[PDB]
C-alpha cells in the first residue's frame, strides 16, 4: 500500500472483486 | 516489452513492490479500499484495464456516453460499457509493447476520475 496521486494504492483486491473479472474477462 | 514487465514498471510508477497476477495474467489494484482496477492480457498484443462503477443515474448518461463513444487517434481512451444491472464497466484497452507505465498509471487515474464523475516516468 501507497498514496498516489490523491488516491491510497494496494496490490489485489477482494475476491468478489476478482469474480467479477473472471466473468467478464471469461464472456469476451 | 513483455506483460509482466509492463506490470513491474506499473509498480514501480504507482509505488508499489509488486502487482500480482494469477495463472492467466488477472491482477488487481483496490484504490481508496473500494475501487478495483483489473489488469489483464487479453490477446498477445493488447491488455486491458478495467472497473465496475456505480449504478447509471438516468437516460441522460446514456446519451452523454454514447456521443463521446467515437473513434480516437490517441491510446488509453476511457471506454463505458453496462453491465447486466445497469452497473458502468469502465474500461481501456491498450496494446501491451506500446504503453509505459506511465500510461498505464494515467489510465488508472483516469478509469477511477471516470466513476466518480460518474524507462523512466514520463509524468
Amino acid at each position: 500500500e501507497t498514496t498516489f496521486q490523491g488516491l491510497t494504492i494496494a496490490s489485489g483486491a477482494r475476491e468478489s472483486e476478482k469474480v467479477f473479472a473472471q466473468t467478464v474477462l471469461s464472456h469476451v | 516489452r513483455t506483460y509482466s514487465s509492463l506490470l513491474e514498471e506499473f509498480a514501480t510508477e504507482l509505488g508499489l513492490e509488486e502487482i500480482e497476477t494469477n495463472e492467466l495474467g488477472h491482477g488487481a489494484v483496490t484504490i481508496d479500499k473500494i475501487w478495483v482496477v483489473h489488469l489483464a492480457p487479453i490477446n498477445e498484443k493488447e491488455l486491458v484495464a478495467f472497473m465496475r462503477a456505480g449504478i447509471l443515474t438516468g437516460q441522460s448518461q446514456l446519451y452523454d456516453i454514447l456521443r463521446k463513444n467515437l473513434f480516437s487517434p490517441l491510446s488509453g481512451v476511457i471506454r463505458c460499457a453496462l453491465d447486466k444491472d445497469d452497473h458502468w464497466l469502465l474500461w481501456s484497452q491498450l496494446n501491451i509493447n506500446d504503453t509505459s507505465g506511465t500510461q498505464l498509471a494515467s489510465v488508472l487515474t483516469s478509469l477511477v476520475d471516470k466513476a466518480v464523475t460518474l524507462r523512466p516516468s514520463s509524468s
